[PDB]
Formats: C-alpha cells, structure tokens, sequence
RNA sequence: AUGAUGUCAUACUUAUCC
C-alpha cells in the first residue's frame, strides 16, 4: 500500500490517505486497519474461504 | 528539538531490531527528524527493551533513599546500580520523594 | 483583497477628485489588485478628499505620489463602474508591526 | 502559560487543581483568557478564535464579568490592553441584543480610549463604539449615557461628548437630534449644556464633511449658547462653530448667517481665551463670505489682528496665526497693504524660537507662510529669511528650510533675484553641511531649489560637488548615504548643462565606492548611479558598462533592504535599455543569482526582480529561463513560488506564448502536486496578462483544466477556476464560447463548499463566465437551485442569481420562461405574444 | 408601545441597499414581482423593444408608456 | 462561417429631435437621434430643404436627447443619453465636421435596466445644472459650470434617489438665476406591493413632485410635492423669470391642467376633441409630442394629440399668477 | 400547504424531471417548467452532499496531467528531462516551435453546454450504445477474423436474439464493408 | 446496534409501493427503487 | 398600540403641552433634569413627528413601563388637541 | 463501505506583515 508521491511524501493507496512524513505511512501500518477491508473483495473475488 | 513521538518511536524500534544496535548511522539514515547521537540515546532511554518503565515499589524507594546521601551528585552512576537505567526515572523519583515528605 | 481580506471599501458617490497611490503601493490595483493592463483611471469620493483627506493613496493610504488606475480585467467586468473604494477600516494589518 | 505575580489575584480560581464537579465551570473554562493574555502567539490565535465561537454560548455577561477587570487592570501593557479590545470586537460582531444591560459597563472603560496619545488606540476606539451603538439600540445609548452629562468630573462630560459624537456616526444626524436640541435648551445646570455643545463640535469633527444637510438645524441649536450669560458655553459655542465652518466646504454660508452679527460685536468686548475662541470661528468663516461683505468684515477683522500678534498665549498664536492665512489669503485683500502692515511685525513675533521648537506652531507656521508667499510673491519672503538659514539651531534651519522649498516649489524661482541667490546657494550648502539627524527636508530642498532655479545654478556647479565630494568621505556611516543621494537628486541639473567632467568625475568615484561594506551607504551610491543612468545614455557611461555590470553582479548576496533595492533597479534599467554591452554568459549567471533574491520579504524588490528577469528573458530568449524557472523547488508554501510563476508569465509574454507553452503543459505531468498547481497559476497570469491572444491557446489548455479542474486536491479546483475567469474575460466576443460552455460543465459541481477562497474564487469564475458566454446559458443552469427549500442549494443557487442578476439584469428579460399563472396572481406576460 | 424591533444594524455588515438582488429567503411571489418590474423597466428603456410592443398594439407609445407605468406598482398583489 | 456585416441605407426613424444653436452661430441646427445612429440636420431657410450636415453611429441606443447651453454663451451642447452607464456630452464642431465629447462621466452599469440612469434626462435653463435619472429608484443631478477657459465642466453628481418610487417624466423648472428645481411625475408603489387584496393598488394617483437643488448647499432635496387627479403622460416646461410665470403644464387623459408651485392655484382644461368622431367614446385622449416657440414679446406652445390635431397653447396670466388656458387648433 | 410528489408529478406534463427537494419550494409550477425547458442545464449534485465537491478524490493518485502531440513533438520535454536530471541550454529550434504551434496545431476534445462536471467523471466513461453488428478494432484483433464476425454463424442456428427483436446482421436477413457486420 | 448507522442509511422509513404487490419499502430511496423493479413491472404488465 | 394614528405637531401649541411633560417627567424619573425636558422639547419641534421613534427615545428613557404611558398620555392630548378647531387639549379650556 | 465528531502532526493560500 506505501506509494511514494512526485514531491517527496507518501500516499497510501489502501487508506486512500495523504502521509507528510516517512513516520506517517510507517503509522498506517498497525493503524488504518484498511486490511481487514478487504475481506469483501477477497470474497467477491473468491466466493470459497 | 527531539519530541519523541509514537510514530517515530515505532520506526526507531523497527530499525533497531532490523538493522542492529551498534550501528547508529544507519538507524539515523531512515528517519529524517534526529542525528545519530539523539537515535541512540533514545534507543537507550525508552526504545530500550530491558528499561523497567514502571512497578515503582518500596524496595527500590528505599535503596534510592539510601543511595543519594552516600553519593549526593552522580545520578547517572547509580542508574544501573539501582535498577531504574533510565537516568531520569531515578531524578523524577528523588523529585517525588523529596515533595511527598515535604508537605 | 488578497492581502488584506477584512478591509472594507468606502463605496460613496463618485466625485471628480482624481485618485492617486502611494510610491510604496504604485502600479497596483485596487479592485483587482494586479499590476498589469491598466484602462480606466481611479476617481475618488468628495468626503474621501478634502482637505489632508486629499492626495493620498486610496489603498495604502500613506502620501500617494502617481495618479492610481483600475486593471482592464476590472473594466471588463464593470468592476470600476462601481463607488468609490477608498480605504476607510484597518483591522489585522500594520497593529502588531508598530509594537515590534 | 505563565501568570505575572499580580495577575494571580484575577486567575487564582484557576490554580486550585479541583475539578469536574454548571456556571463556576463556565468561568472556570472561561480562562482560556489568559491564553489570549499570555502565552505564544498561536495560543493567542486558536484560543480567540475558540472564544469566539463560543460567544452565543457563554453569552456577554460572565465574559464581561471576567474581562473588565483585566481591560481595568492597573498593570495593563500596551499589547495586552489592545488584545482585550480584539475579543471585545470580535465577541460583539455577534452578539446583538444580549449587550444592552452591559453597554455602560463597557463604555466606562472604553471612553478612555478616545482621548489617548496613541493613534492607532484612537481609530480602534471608536471602531468599537461604533460596533457598540449601532450593535445595541438607539434607545439603549440615549437612555444608558444620560446621567453621565450632569457628572462632576469634566473628564467623562468630555470623553462622553466623543461617545455621542461615535454613536452619531452610526446611528446618524438625524435620528439623535431631537435628544441634543432637547439637551442644549435644558434650564436645569449648565454643565450640561456645555457637555451637549461639546457634542456638536465632536460631531463636526468626526462626520467631518458629512455634516452638510443638517447643518441648519445644527446651527438653530447652538446659536442659542453664544449669549449665555455663563462663559465657558460661549466659548466652547463659537469653536463648535469654528468646527462646522471648518467642515462646511464653500457653502452653507447663510446656514451661518444669524450667528454673525453677535459674533462681530463679540470681537470688540472680549479680553482672553474667549476672543481668540471667535477669531478662530470667524477666521473660518471668511472663506465663505462674499468677497464685498466680506471686504468690510475682513478689513474690520485685520485691526484685531495686528493688534493681538504680541500675546504671550500659544493658543492665541495658533488661532490668529491660521487666521492671518484664510484672512489674509483671500483673494479680495491687496498686497501693498499686507506687505506694509502685516509681514514686519508678522516675521519679528511669530518668528522666533519659541515657535519651531514646538510641532503644531511648527506646522501651521510654515503653511501661512507659504500662503503669504503666495500672495506677495517670493523675493520678499525667502529674501527675509534667508539670512537664517545660517542660525546655530537645527530645527529652526529645518524649518525655514521646508518653507523655502514649499515656496520655490510653488512660484517658482524666476522671481528671484541674482545676490538674494548667492545668498541662497550659500546658505543650502552651508546648512547642508552639517546635519545632525538624517531626514529628506534638508535634501528635497536642496533639489527643488536646484531643479527651479533650472540653469541659473550653473556657476555654482563647482563648490556644490567640491562640497559633495569631500563629504562624500567624511563619514561614510552617517554622511556617505546622505552626500549620495544629493547627487542622485542632482543628476539632471549635472547633465543639462552639459558638465562632462563632473560626470567623469561621478563616475568612476561613485564606481570606486561599490566596494563599501556599509549597506546603508552602498545603497545609497547604487541610487546615485542609477540617477546618472538616466541622464547620460549608454554607450556614453564613463564607467563603460562592460566595467561596471559584472562589477555589480556579485552584490545580489547583500540581504540589505536598500542595497537589494537599488541594485536590482540599476541592474534593472541596464538589463532593459542597453543589454547588448554584456555577453550572454553573465546573463545566465546573472539569472542563477537572481533565483533566490524571491526570498525578499518586501514586495518591490519581487516587483524589480521579476520585470529584469523579463528584460532578460527578451535579452536572451524563452526555452532556457523558463526551463530555469521550471527548476523551482517550490520548497515555501506561503508565497515565494508564485512569483517565480509571474516570472512564467511575463517570459511567455516577452516573446511569444505560441512558443512557450507546450513545455508547461508537459511539466504539469510531473507527479509533484504543489509544481502542478503551480503551473496551473503560470496559466491563470499568463491568460491575464495575454488577454486577446487567447483567442487559440484555449482549447490547447480546456483538456488540461479538465483534469486539473476534476479535482485530485481543493487548490487544483480554486486555481484551475481562476485560470478559467481569466480565460473568460480575455477571450470575450470573439466566438469560441462552445469549449468554454464544455469547461463550464465541469466548473460546476465546485459550487457548493465552505472554503472561502475555493467559494470566492469559483466566484469569479462564474462571474467571468457569465459575461464570455452570456446570462441565458448561465441562467439555464441556475434556475432550478432557486425553488429548493434544503438550506443550502437556495443559499448559493440565490447567491449565484443575484451575482448574474445585479450585472446584465436589462439583458435578462427575453430568458425567463414561461410560468403558469395561479388564482390569485396572472403569472404569464402576455406582451410578448402579441402577434402582428 | 414596547415593539422589541429595531432593525438599525449589528456589525456593519448585510444591510441590503440595492433593489431587484434578493435574498435566499426571498419568496416566489416577491421575485415574481421583481421580475415583473425588472421586465416593465426593461420595456421602458429599450426604444426598439417598446416600438416593436407599440406596433402591434393599436395604442399610442405614450399611452402604453403611462399604461406600463402605472402597472408597475402592486403587479400581482401577495408578495 | 466568418462573416462580416455592413451598413447600406441607414435608419430614417427619428426618436428624437432638438433644435437650438449648435453650430454657434445664427442658424439653428436640428439634432435628430435615430436609432443607431446620430444625425445633424440644418434646413436651408431660403431654398426650404432640409440637408444632413453630419451622420455618426453611436453603436448603441440613444434614449434622450437634450440640448442645454450656459449664461452669456453663443452655442448649445448636446447631452446625450444612451443604453450605457454613463452621461456624455458632445459639441459639434463645423470647423471638423464632428460632435466633439466635452466630459464622459460613468454612472452605472451597461443595459435598459430599471435602476440603470439613461431612459429620462432634464436640462436646466439656465444651464446651471443636468439632471438624469432612471425610470426607478434612481435620480443623479451634476453641475455644469464654465472654466478661466470658456471650457464646459463638470462636477460631482448628487444622487436623489428614493426607493419604490416609479418616475415617468422629468423636467426642469424655469427658474429666474435663483435654486434650480426639477419636476417629475412620481408614484409609490410600496403600498400596492404589500396588499394582496389590490385595495392599496386601486386610488393611487401620480405625485407631482419637484426637487430643488441648493446651489450652496450643493445638495439637492424633494421641496415640493403634491398628487394629481389623474396619471400623467407628459409634462410642458413653461419659461418664467423675466419672461412669463414659472411654471408647468401636466398633459393627461382628456384634461390639462398647468399647476405652478407655491401660491398659484391649479386650473385645469379638458383636451378639445373632433366633432362627431367616428372613434370609440370610450377611448381617451392624450398629447403626443409638444414644442415651445419661445420670443421676446410673448410666448406660445404648440402640442399635437393622439389623433395628430396640433393646437395651438396659449395661457393668459397675471402680474404673479396664471389666469387661463387658452387652446385653439392650428391644423391637422 | 406544500402539495405531495405524486399530485405534483400528476399535474407536471414532464414528470421524468421532478425530483423529492422540490415540493419544499415557494412555487413548484415554476420550478417544473424552468426543469423542463428546451436547453437548460441542471443543477450540480453538492447541493445535498457534505464534501463541497473536492474531498471525494482523497486517496485517487492518478496521472497529474498529460501534454499534448503538439508539445510532445517539439523535444522540449526530454530537454526539460535532461535538464531536471542534471539539476537534481538546449536551443533545439526556434520556427519549429512555431510550426507546431500554427501548422501541426491539433484541436482538442471539447464539451456540450449540458456537458457539466460530474463528482468523479473519471470512471464513467459512457460512449453512445455500441450494440448487435458494431464492435471496436482491437476486439477484433482478440476475435483475429480476417476483413460475419463468426457468432453471427450461430446467430443463423439459435435465431434473433430476445434482447434486440429489430436485428438485422449481415448475410442472413440484411443482405457490410468495414468492421459494421448488422444494423 | 448500529443505530446511527441506520439512522444515517435511511432505515426503518415507513414507505409502501402500491403498484409493486402491495410490497412495503424501509426507506425512500428504497421506495422509489421499488416502484421501477422487475417486481413492479410484472406486476403492471399483470394487471395490464 | 396607541401610537399608530398618524397626528401633527402643526396644528397644536406647545406652550400647554410642558406642565403635563414637566409632570410625567417628574412622575417617571423622580426629579427634574435638563435632558428629558431638551428631548421632548425636540420630539415636538418638528411640524410632523414620529411617536414611534419618540416612544423608543422615552420607552427605554425609564425602564420600559413607565415610558409607554408616558407616550400613551401625550399621544391622547395631542389628539384631542389636533382634532379641536382651537387646537388646544382638554386641560386648558377649564383652566 | 462512505459519513460523524474529537486529541494531534503535515501541506497549502492570502503578492499578509517589521
């Protein structure tokens, strides 16, 4: 999901959030729980667990 | 400078535990907001693994209190002497010890 | 303006005094606030120049020295068909810069 | 943030550590106070910001109840006591009907600040007096401020009397007469009387020239004091007089009229302060008499006044001293009589060192003698004063110094004689020469005592620059900059008069001082040259501009605000005229230095700083600089890139944008944000400054704005609505509305926001776009969003339509539909059909 | 007589002094009477608009001036 | 498809006309306003021809034409009033073949808005001042005085404005050197705007109402004012001073009634109709147009009915007041 | 006092306009007939939303912006490249740039007047109806039939299809040039 | 519970499409879905 | 309320009108000033005036209960002054 | 899976200003 930007910072592409600094997107790690998200599309790509 | 936040505290632990503990250049290379000096200080005030951050008992009030007559200045020597290794935990506790018997 | 966003304009009666800036705010506007394509020149209000009140800056405020003029794109859009824009107010600016 | 040791008698409450338990934790929350007090300056911001939202809640009483004693804290600072004055404002731009039992309770300590040394506390004052009134009611004032007439002290009747004068500017003339034209007629006591008389002179004040049209009634009141049989009511009377005349611009001359014949009488009978009281009075009236009645009257007036120069008291001599100028410069009086009676005993009493020592006498002083010069003519005044110029005192030197310099720069210098101007010459260098402050008068005398007297000076050429050269070492800290900005001044008189050697001289001496390190001075020289730039051309410079340019290349590093200054115009004006003596290489250079002189925090030198960059720009050729440009770091959000941005413009002006643009629109592809909006902005100035030539560019920048304007971030959408206005005025009438109606489209979901410059700016827009594309498109977006009830889309919907409704609103008729009429109402225009 | 209404002002701001702007509280029939007025004025300036309403009509120019006039008060009648 | 329009015949429609020295000299032009179009006309008094001295294109719609001059003067200007935000002044030069802008002062915005000045212009006749105001809601008044010179000037205009208030001719009062006044038919439809049962809209008559402008004040007020008994179409400046009483002339629906201000009581005159007419009796009448013929001796009027009858107006008067109207038809 | 949706819809000769903010208007009639005009334009979609129409695209990272042929074919980019690549000069031409300014111009994709900005417009890439005998070249390539596209031999066996009952496809009941094999 | 969510959805909106079998909807976006449906236009073919 | 009937100062004295102000005054405010007497002096000066900004200027004067009666009292006698031929209020045709 | 509020950094604008 760490995706860098053309200036120099972070976005994260499963948060779909902005990160000012290198600490920020290392933060959205054990937060911005965007992984447990997607279960609904590992299920509506995968209809089996 | 120096505020020790819990983002940059994390990334701190994440490099000393990948990277290693006798090497603070490369722990400073990969956080954009301290030196090398100031990393492993924290590294070894509050990132430290083995610091005992709290459970301040009777024990260890009374091995302090017997310990700052014998050696009035000197803080950072009887750090590891007592226990706490902090080298700000034991000057909170004398602060608190010194105001709780005052009164 | 863009500088200065809770300044107030006077908007009174248009007279024939002529307007003028300061040679600290020459060239630019007053509505606009721009320093390119000037067309129509800048006329104050009666009450705004009479006496000291007259030959002073209609922005700034200070000693105008040059005749001041509203930008084309102003013009165009008949936004100096309009009162007189004289500054009268002055909040959040040059208050705090005095003490220091 | 920390507490003064006596402020803890106010904000103890706050110190015990009790807490969480209905009002005492109002007042207890309420000490966010003394973060505005005390504190950085961020806490000042956030917390008076939170006070403020917080007013509805908290309401006007335990706020007050907890600031007035601080605002009437002994101890008060300055900073602090006007920080007060902030909240108090920006808590009472809200609350409207809740102050009314509060009202005196603020007046009481604000009326102190209306009579202040300070200014800035003067203007603020009565600001929030004016919020004060005109926020509570008519009723409110009138009924609260009565009993503070009849009070003991003078102090409050007078700073009350200003009160009266702030809430009839808001309130207006009018609608207060009745109480003053009731108070002035009041039998009980006289100080009342006094208070309200004071009151109309406040009011004349203030309003100023606004009191026009009430100005009869006004003077049927207070014509009534001047018979008084008290004194003090007489005198503040004819002042309050004097004041309305002083505002009462040539006319209402017969409003005034029934006051005149006591007032004449007066002037006979009257020993003190009282007289000098009316011949203020009448002093301004006499301009607006006829020029036959006022004939007599004036020359009834000049006895009095010759005889009463010789007082001792100053406010006598402030009176009959602006007296002498409206009387006597009055186009109905004769020199001779003037010349014989009044300037001897004028320039022995008046001129003296009392006087100039003072600042109003100093002023005022200075203006009637001007005046009388304008009337005598020149060679008299100047030649009486002359011989002061040479006195031991600066002021006094100063003084007559600007009075010379106001008269030659009226008259003019042809009267003067040939030793009288000896005797000037000498005596501007001579006072010149020593100087124990730093100011202009003694500078832009001497100018424009040169540039009148035009090429009558020409003997005198020699000793000036003799004199300004040997100044020109001195002292270099406190004289240098001084002896070089009278050769800037002095320039053209040097050149006209065809001089070559001194301008050899200026030259390569004033060239010979680059090297200085003081900036105060350097900054002064680079001005000297620079004057000399503009009299001998180009190719002429004895310092030859292949010497000097490079030489001053490498001062860009100065930071001095007046070094930065005049070099970057010298650099300016060479830059421009000539630039072909430099080769292309120091250009470049020259521009790689000039990329951080943005730093500036002044606007001038941007100003200076991006127009060069221009010239250089025509000097050189497009691709490069603005590739140059395009390099920015971009590194400082507020400002310090957009000007680099007005640089993109003015190069893509410089030669054609027919060239340019292509590399733009390929660097907003860089995935950097703030460089995108950044060249988004290079194409807002860039429409603006090219107007017309849009005519094709847009549909090379309509796709772009389309994926700037879909929006990835707020500034994309404001910049791209800017760049889309101007584009909307520029191209107006000449036929390409079609992709500007397609840009429309997608401008017009931005329109619902919050933020105040993406709503203002999508503003403009849609203002410009209402012009380029002509009310009934616009129209037929808008009509819809006016029926809903939903508390916003009528909000902005009906913004929108008044905003296309107060422009063009005689081209709107043909474009409202057709509407279906009810039972009561007949809803259909039937004109229209009417079918021949 | 206590009325409790006094529309003077609060902090210098709003205080509509232009006529035909409206507001976002503006009803239907009040914009429908502005309109209608703004329509009548309109007729009343343009020399070639009232030519053209002239013409077709057997009425005289100044007579459906006066008639345009004096309907510009109270068009409809509920605001 | 880029075209390019062209102009082959001009407009021949005239909607309005002045007549007056604007050559400077003793013949007397006829300024006509067109449509588009400005037009200079000067009738031959020997060969009886009319000839177009000068045609310019405005480039937009004239809506008043007056002509004013000042004391001790030998030409009349030409005040213009188009679609525009702003009062301009011209003075034909012979010499040039052009009318020539004296002053261009902006007022308001572009368009035949109802708040826009431009549709009604008065001119003193003194030439002291110049009033132009709006159809509603807005009146502005500048001052037209000489320089060293001789060159005409203009000052700051005073606004006179008064909301819902509906004006429907101006014209200025003739007045002896003394404050300028200028009648205006006025009508308040305020009330008529809050009645939805239309009672308030029914018995509103027209106000005439006359606003003097205090030359040394330099602001003018609404002195007099007072309503009519029936709605007025247009009014009739009638010259006073040293020649005849102040004073002017309401034209209405089959009644004139001349009612000068002060002390002079109003009479009123029927309009005289055509003898077995084969109109509708339930149509009115009103005037159409209407000149002055102003001389030394004495002074007539000449106004032309709906039907085209032009009479010939005559109003006997008195040392101070007006005694009777006196009408009679010239021709058809 | 205000009438319902369905009295509103009833008495409206266009009902497929009214919408459910519509009844809380001072005049619904009116309302009705101006959304009802010839060539009028809607309101935008954040009259009722609560992200002021720019704080939907938070986490979208898409590409910034896209030069034009007329710019690419110039070489001032790679230049500009080359030159960020050695800060991190050219003087290529100079009638070249005017060339592809004046005569190698390209005219960009404009919009309609009805054409307004949606919310997002990056996703709904809608074109026309491409229906039953018309299809894209690269499908083609996919498909790799030399110039019936082969399922309309099975168009002969099972029959006309349910979904579009007016078909014709080339060679069965429409007796083709290009890639357009039924109408 | 999410009640907030609920209130925020649009849930337990009282709401009945006559026209889709007498059918009851939660909400009114879900009332308005349901009276253009298969279920509905069935139901309109029907009755004819 | 009362103060809704348009009147006119013109055609009623002012002379007769001071002793029942003088004595409303004295009744309201307890003693006898200067600036309530100045005020009613200028609310009847003009030839048409207002009774509503009259009543604001004297309904909040005193506290707000005593001044509606005040204006109440004056509007009564100068209607019947205004409404006689003589112009005069009841109070001075018995004395 | 939006949205809600709130502690808390981070960028951006106002040609903001000694």
């Amino acid at each position: 999901y760490f995706m860098k930007n053309h200036l120099g910072s972070y976005e994260c592409k499963l948060c779909l959030t902005l990160h000012n600094n290198e600490g920020s997107y290392l933060a959205h790690t054990q937060g911005k729980k965007h992984q447990t998200n997607l279960a609904r599309r590992a299920a509506k790509e995968a209809k089996e667990a | 400078g120096g505020v020790w936040r819990n983002t940059e505290d994390e990334i701190l632990k994440a490099a000393v535990m990948k990277y290693g503990k006798n090497q603070w250049s490369r722990i400073a290379s990969l956080l954009h907001r301290k030196s090398a000096k100031q990393c492993k200080a924290r590294w070894y005030e509050w990132l430290d693994p083995s610091i005992k951050k709290t459970e301040w008992s009777r024990e260890e009030e009374e091995k302090l209190l017997h310990l700052a007559k014998l050696m009035p200045t000197q803080w950072r020597t009887i750090a590891p002497i007592i226990g706490r290794t902090a080298a700000q935990c034991l000057e909170h506790y004398e602060f608190l010890l010194d105001k709780a018997a005052q009164r | 303006a863009k500088h200065h966003p809770d300044l107030i304009f006077c908007r009174k009666q248009a007279g024939v005094a002529i307007g003028r800036l300061c040679e600290k705010c020459d060239g630019k506007c007053v509505i606009c606030d721009s320093y390119v394509r000037p067309c129509t020149l800048v006329r104050i209000c009666d009450e705004c120049n009479y006496g000291s009140y007259q030959g002073r800056c209609v922005i700034c405020g200070g000693p105008g020295v040059s005749d001041a003029y509203y930008c084309k794109e102003c013009t165009i859009q008949e936004k100096d068909r309009d009162g007189c824009p004289k500054i009268v107010n002055l909040g959040s600016s040059k208050t705090d810069l005095f003490y220091e | 943030p920390f507490l003064k040791p006596d402020d803890i008698q106010y904000f103890d409450k706050l110190l015990v550590d009790v807490d969480e338990s209905e009002e005492q934790k109002e007042r207890k929350i309420m000490k966010l106070l003394l973060k505005i007090k005390n504190g950085t300056p961020p806490m000042r911001k956030a917390a008076l910001r939170q006070i403020t939202d917080k007013a509805r809640e908290f309401g006007a009483g335990p706020l007050f109840n907890q600031i007035l004693p601080l605002l009437m804290s002994p101890t008060l600072e300055d900073q602090e006591r006007h920080l007060l004055v902030k909240v108090i404002d920006r808590i009472l731009y809200k609350l409207d009907d809740l102050v009314r039992p509060y009202v005196h309770k603020i007046l009481v300590v604000i009326e102190p600040l209306l009579i202040d040394e300070d200014y800035y506390a003067r203007v603020e004052g009565r600001e929030i007096i004016s919020n004060l009134a005109k926020a509570a009611g008519l009723a409110t004032m009138i009924s609260t401020m009565r009993p503070d007439i009849d009070n003991m002290d003078e102090y409050v009747r007078n700073t009350t009397a200003r009160a009266f004068a702030v809430v009839a500017s808001a309130l207006g003339i009018p609608s207060l007469l009745p109480f003053l034209k009731a108070v002035c007629k009041s039998k009980k006591s006289w100080q009342a009387r006094h208070t309200g008389i004071k009151i109309v002179q406040q009011i004349a004040i203030l309003m100023g020239c606004a009191i026009l049209p009430h100005l009869r009634s006004l003077v049927e009141i207070i014509e009534h004091g001047l018979v008084d049989e008290q004194q003090k009511v007489r005198t503040i009377s004819a002042l309050a007089i004097a004041a309305l005349a002083e505002a009462a611009t040539p006319y209402g001359i017969e409003s005034f009229d029934s006051v005149l014949k006591p007032l004449w009488k007066g002037i006979r009978q009257h020993r003190g302060k009282g007289l000098a009281a009316f011949l203020k009075a009448i002093g301004y009236l006499i301009p607006l008499m006829d020029a036959e009645y006022a004939n007599y009257y004036t020359r009834e007036v000049m006895l009095i006044l010759i005889r009463e120069f010789q007082s001792p008291d100053e406010e006598m001599k402030k009176i009959v001293l602006k007296v002498v100028k409206q009387c006597c410069g009055t186009d109905g009086v004769e020199a001779n009589y003037i010349k014989t009676e009044i300037l001897p005993p004028f320039f022995k009493h008046f001129w003296q060192h009392r006087m100039a020592l003072d600042r109003r006498n100093y002023r005022q002083l200075v203006d009637t003698t001007v005046e009388l010069a304008n009337k005598v003519g020149a060679a008299e005044i100047i030649s009486r004063i002359v011989d002061d110029l040479k006195d031991e005192a600066e002021q006094y030197r100063k003084m007559v110094m600007e009075t010379i310099e106001k008269i030659m720069g009226n008259l003019g210098a042809a009267d003067i004689d040939h030793k009288l101007e000896e005797q000037l010459i000498d005596g501007i260098l001579y006072a010149f020469q020593e100087q124990t402050t730093e100011d202009s008068v003694m500078l832009n005398g001497f100018g424009t005592v040169v540039n009148a007297l035009g090429k009558r000076v020409k003997p005198y050429l020699p000793q000036i620059c003799g004199t300004v050269l040997w100044r020109l070492n001195n002292k270099s800290a406190k004289v240098r900059q001084q002896a070089a900005d009278l050769i800037s001044r002095t320039a053209v008189v040097m050149k006209t008069c065809q001089e070559e050697k001194l301008m050899g001289h200026l030259g390569v001496v004033l060239y010979e001082y680059l090297g200085e390190e003081y900036p105060e001075v350097l900054g002064s020289i680079l001005g000297a040259l620079k004057a000399i730039v503009n009299v001998i051309g180009m190719h002429k410079m004895t310092p030859p501009i292949k010497d000097l340019l490079p030489r001053l290349t490498p001062i860009l590093k100065n930071r001095h605000e007046k070094v930065q200054e005049n070099c970057i115009d010298l650099v300016g004006r060479i830059a421009d005229r000539g630039a072909e003596y430099v080769s292309a290489r120091e250009w470049m250079r020259i521009c790689f230095e000039l990329l951080e002189l943005l730093k500036a925090h002044k606007k001038a030198i941007r100003r200076a700083t991006v127009n060069t960059f221009g010239y250089i720009a025509k000097a050189i050729g497009p691709h490069d600089v603005l590739a140059t440009l395009l390099n920015n770091l971009k590194v400082q959000e507020r400002q310090n890139r957009v000007c680099t941005t007005v640089a993109i413009a003015i190069v893509a002006e410089t030669c054609s944008p027919f060239t340019v643009l292509p590399a733009l629109m390929n660097e907003y592809r860089v995935p950097e944000l703030n460089v995108q909006n950044g060249v988004l902005k290079s194409l807002s100035f860039l429409f603006e400054y090219i107007g017309e030539m849009g005519k094709d560019y847009i549909y090379a920048v309509t796709p772009l704005l389309e994926d700037a304007l879909m929006d990835r971030d707020l500034v994309h959408r404001q910049t791209a609505s800017a760049v889309v206005q101007h584009m909307s005025l520029g191209v107006y009438g000449f036929g390409c509305e079609d992709s500007l109606n397609h840009l429309l489209n997608y401008v017009w979901p931005n329109v619902f926001e919050t933020s105040p410059h993406v709503i203002q700016a999508v503003m403009g827009a849609l203002e410009g776009l209402r012009v380029a594309i002509g009310p009934c498109r616009m129209l037929q977006y808008c009509l819809q969003g006016l029926f809903h009830p939903a508390r916003k889309v009528r909000d902005v919907y009906w913004k929108i339509y008044n905003s296309i409704y107060i422009g063009s609103q005689d081209a709107l008729i043909a474009h409202y539909p057709r509407i279906y009429n009810d039972d009561k109402n007949t809803y259909i225009r039937y004109e229209l059909d009417y079918i021949l | 007589m206590t009325d409790r209404y006094t529309i003077h002002s609060q902090l210098e701001h709003l205080q509509s002094k232009y006529i035909g702007t409206g507001h976002a509280d503006t009803t239907k029939w009040e914009w429908l009477v502005n309109q209608h007025r703004d329509s009548y004025c309109s007729y009343m300036g343009h020399f070639d608009l009232l030519n053209y309403f002239a013409i077709a009509e057997n009425e005289s120019k100044a007579r459906v001036r006066f008639n345009l006039m004096e309907k510009m008060l109270q068009p409809c009648g509920p605001p | 498809m880029f075209l390019y329009n062209l102009t082959l015949q001009r407009a021949t429609g005239i909607s309005f006309a002045i007549h007056g020295n604007f050559s400077g000299t003793k013949q007397q032009e006829i300024v006509v306003s067109r449509g588009k179009i400005l037009e200079l006309l000067r009738p031959d008094p020997n060969t009886g021809k009319v000839h177009t001295l000068l045609t310019v294109e405005v480039f937009g719609v004239i809506r008043s034409l007056m002509a004013f001059r000042l004391t001790g003067g030998t030409k009349d200007y030409i005040v213009v009033g188009s679609d525009s935000g702003r009062i301009v002044i011209l003075e034909y030069q012979p010499s040039k073949n052009m009318f020539e802008k004296i002053h261009q002062e902006t007022f308001g915005k572009s368009g035949c808005r109802r708040i826009v000045p431009g549709q009604f212009l008065a001119v003193d006749p003194k030439g002291r001042a110049v009033m132009i105001s709006a159809i509603e809601k807005q009146k502005l008044v500048y001052i037209l005085n000489r320089d060293a010179a001789a060159r005409l000037t203009i000052s700051s205009p005073l606004e006179a404005h008064k909301a819902n208030t509906l004006v429907y001719h101006v014209v200025g009062v003739d007045v002896g050197f003394e404050n300028p006044m200028f009648a205006c038919l006025e009508m308040d439809y305020e009330e008529a705007d809050n009645d939805p049962t239309g009672e308030a809209a029914a018995n509103t008559q027209q106000t005439l109402t006359f606003y003097e402008l205090d030359l040394g004040l330099n602001h003018v007020v609404r002195k007099y004012s007072e309503p009519l008994e029936e709605h007025g179409n247009f009014l009739i400046t009638v010259p006073g001073g040293s020649d005849g009483p102040s004073g002017v002339l309401i034209c209405s629906e089959n009644y004139i009634t001349y009612k000068n201000f002060g002390d002079q009581p109003d009479i009123r005159c029927p309009i005289p109709r055509r003898r077995n007419d084969l109109d509708d009796p339930e149509r009115g009448m009103i005037f159409v147009c209407s000149a002055t013929h102003k001389t030394k001796s004495m002074f007539f009027f000449l106004a032309q009915t709906e039907q085209g009858d032009i009479f010939k107006i005559t109003l006997e008067t008195d040392e101070d007041m007006v005694t009777e109207i006196r009408l009679k038809y010239f021709d058809t | 006092n205000r009438f319902t949706v369905a009295e509103l819809k009833q008495l409206v000769a266009r009902p497929d306009v009214v919408e459910m903010h519509d009844v809380t208007a001072q005049d619904p009639k009116l309302l009705v007939h101006l959304k009802a005009t010839r060539n009028s334009v809607p309101v935008p979609r954040h009259w009722c939303f609560k992200r002021k129409y720019l704080q939907g695209k938070r986490g979208i990272e898409k590409p910034p912006f896209e030069l034009p042929d007329f710019i690419k074919r110039t070489g001032i980019q790679e230049m500009r490249e080359a030159l960020q690549e050695k800060e991190e000069k050219i003087d290529i031409d100079y009638q070249k740039l005017h060339d592809a300014f004046f005569k190698w111009q390209t005219k960009p994709k404009l919009t309609i007047h009805g054409d307004l900005y949606y919310e997002g417009k990056e996703f709904e890439t809608r074109l026309k109806e491409k229906k039953p005998g018309d299809l894209s070249d690269e499908l083609r390539i996919s498909l790799g039939m030399p110039v019936p596209p082969p399922w309309l031999i099975a168009m002969q066996r099972y029959g006309p299809p349910p979904s579009y009952p007016n078909l014709k496809i080339p060679g069965l009941n429409s007796p083709l040039y290009g890639d357009v094999f039924g109408t | 519970i999410p009640y907030w969510l609920y209130k925020l959805h649009g849930l337990n909106i009282n709401y009945n499409c006559e026209i889709c079998g007498n059918y009851t909807y939660r909400g009114p976006k879900a009332f308005q879905r349901h009276f253009a449906e298969w279920r509905h236009a069935h139901g309109m073919r029907c009755l004819g | 309320e009362c103060l809704e009937k348009k009147v006119d100062m013109s055609k009623v004295n002012l002379e007769v009108i001071k002793p029942w102000i003088t004595k409303r005054v004295t009744e309201i405010l307890g003693f006898e000033d200067d600036v309530v007497i100045e005020f009613i002096f200028n609310q009847l000066e003009v030839k048409n005036p207002d009774s509503k900004m009259m009543q604001i200027n004297l309904t909040g004067f005193l506290n707000g209960k005593n001044a509606r009666e005040f204006m109440g009292e004056l509007w009564p006698l100068l209607l019947s002054a205004q409404e006689n031929i003589a112009g005069i209020p009841s109070a001075f045709l018995e004395l």
